[PDB]
C-alpha cells in the first residue's frame, strides 16, 4: 500500500518541524527556568529557620 | 463568661447604631475615654486562632462593630490612631467550612476599607501599602466573580471581591500603576 | 481544573519577584512589603490556610508555592513584630 | 395514650427554650446588621460611578 495513508504533505511537514521545535525549546525553558528557581529558593532556605518560618504563622494565624 | 461578652458587644452596636440617627456622637467618644477601643484594636492580633460555635459569633460581633464606627467621620481618628493596621498583619490571617473563612475575610476587608474612605487623604498612604504588600490575593478573588451552599459561599466573594474595589477607588490606586 | 492553574501561576510569578525583591537590599524595602501585605490582607490569608487527579496535583502544587511564597516576605519583611 | 412520646423534660424543656431564645437573638443581631451594612453600601454607591469603579478595574486588570 501507500500513496497516503493518514500521512501529510511536505509544506505541512516542516511546518509541523518547526512548531514541534518551537514548543519544545519553550517547554526546556520554562522547566530549565523552575529548576533554577527552585534550587534558589533551596540554597536560601537551606541556611536555618526551614519550619519555624511557618510554625510562627500557624501560631499567629488561624490553624 | 462567654454568653454575658456576647451580647455586651452586640449592645453596643445598637448604642452607636441608634446615637447616630439622633456630625458627632458622645457614645463613640466616650468609648475612647475608657481605653475600650484601645484594648479592642489589640485583641484583633491571633483572631486565627479564636476563629454555631460561640467563639465563632462573639468574633462576629466583634468585628462588626468596629466596622460601625468607621462609617462616622469622627471614627477615622480615634480608630486610625490605634495602629489598627499593623495589629491585623502579626495574627497572619491574610463546602461550608470555606464559607466562614470568607466570612472572616469580608468582616475585615469592610473596616479596612470604610476607614481609609473616611477621613481623606491622611489614611491613603496607609491602603496602598496594604494592597501592595498583599498583592496576588485580591486578584484571584475579584477574578472568580468576574445548591443553597453553593449561592451562599458565591454571595461572599461578590461582597468580598466589591470590599476590595471600593478601597482602590477610594485610595486611587489607580494614579500608582 | 486547568484554567484556573493558569491563573494562580499568574499570583505566584508576582509573588516570587516581589518577595525576592524585598529581602535583596535590607531594611530599605520592608517599609514597602508592609504595605503591600496591610493593604491586600485577607486574599493571602486564604491561600496559606488552603494548603494548611493530575490537573488537581498541579493546582495543589500552585497553592504551596503561592503560600509559601508570601511566607517568605513576612518573615523578611518583619510584619509579625507590626502585630 | 401518652406519659412520654417522642417528649422531653421540664428540665430540658426550660434549657431548650433558652437555647433557641439566645439562638434567634443572635440570628436576628446577625440579620439586622447585615441589613444596616447593605443599606449602608447602597446609599454611599447609589451616589454616582456605579458600573465605572468596576470597569476601569476590568480594563486595567485582566478580564
Amino acid at each position: 500500500s501507500g500513496t497516503g495513508l493518514g500521512e501529510v504533505d511536505v509544506d505541512t511537514y516542516l511546518s509541523n518541524l518547526q512548531t514541534k521545535t518551537t514548543l519544545s525549546m519553550i517547554a526546556d525553558g520554562l522547566e530549565r527556568s523552575a529548576r533554577d528557581f527552585d534550587a534558589f529558593l533551596e540554597e536560601n532556605v537551606t541556611l536555618e529557620w526551614e519550619a519555624q518560618r511557618k510554625r510562627i504563622y500557624q501560631h499567629f494565624g488561624i490553624k | 463568661d462567654t454568653t454575658c461578652q456576647t451580647a455586651a458587644m452586640i449592645l453596643l452596636n445598637a448604642l452607636v447604631h441608634t446615637s447616630r440617627a439622633s456630625v458627632d456622637c458622645p457614645i463613640i467618644d466616650a468609648l475612647n475615654r475608657l481605653n475600650f477601643i484601645g484594648v479592642l484594636v489589640d485583641s484583633l492580633k491571633e483572631i486565627l486562632n479564636e476563629w454555631a460555635s460561640p467563639s465563632q459569633q462573639y468574633t462576629s460581633a466583634k468585628l462588626a462593630l468596629l466596622l460601625q464606627l468607621c462609617q462616622t467621620r469622627q471614627g477615622a481618628k480615634y480608630v486610625l490612631q490605634a495602629n489598627l493596621f499593623r495589629a491585623l498583619e502579626q495574627s497572619g490571617v491574610f463546602v461550608v467550612a470555606l464559607e466562614r473563612h470568607y466570612a472572616l475575610l469580608v468582616a475585615l476587608a469592610r473596616v479596612v476599607g470604610a476607614a481609609v474612605t473616611a477621613r481623606g487623604a491622611h489614611n491613603i498612604v496607609q491602603g496602598r501599602k496594604f494592597l501592595t504588600q498583599h498583592r496576588g490575593l485580591v486578584v484571584h478573588v475579584l477574578k472568580k466573580n468576574a445548591i443553597l451552599a453553593q449561592q451562599a459561599l458565591e454571595e461572599r466573594i461578590e461582597e468580598l471581591a466589591e470590599a476590595f474595589m471600593l478601597l482602590i477607588t477610594a485610595t486611587g490606586f489607580l494614579e500608582y500603576e
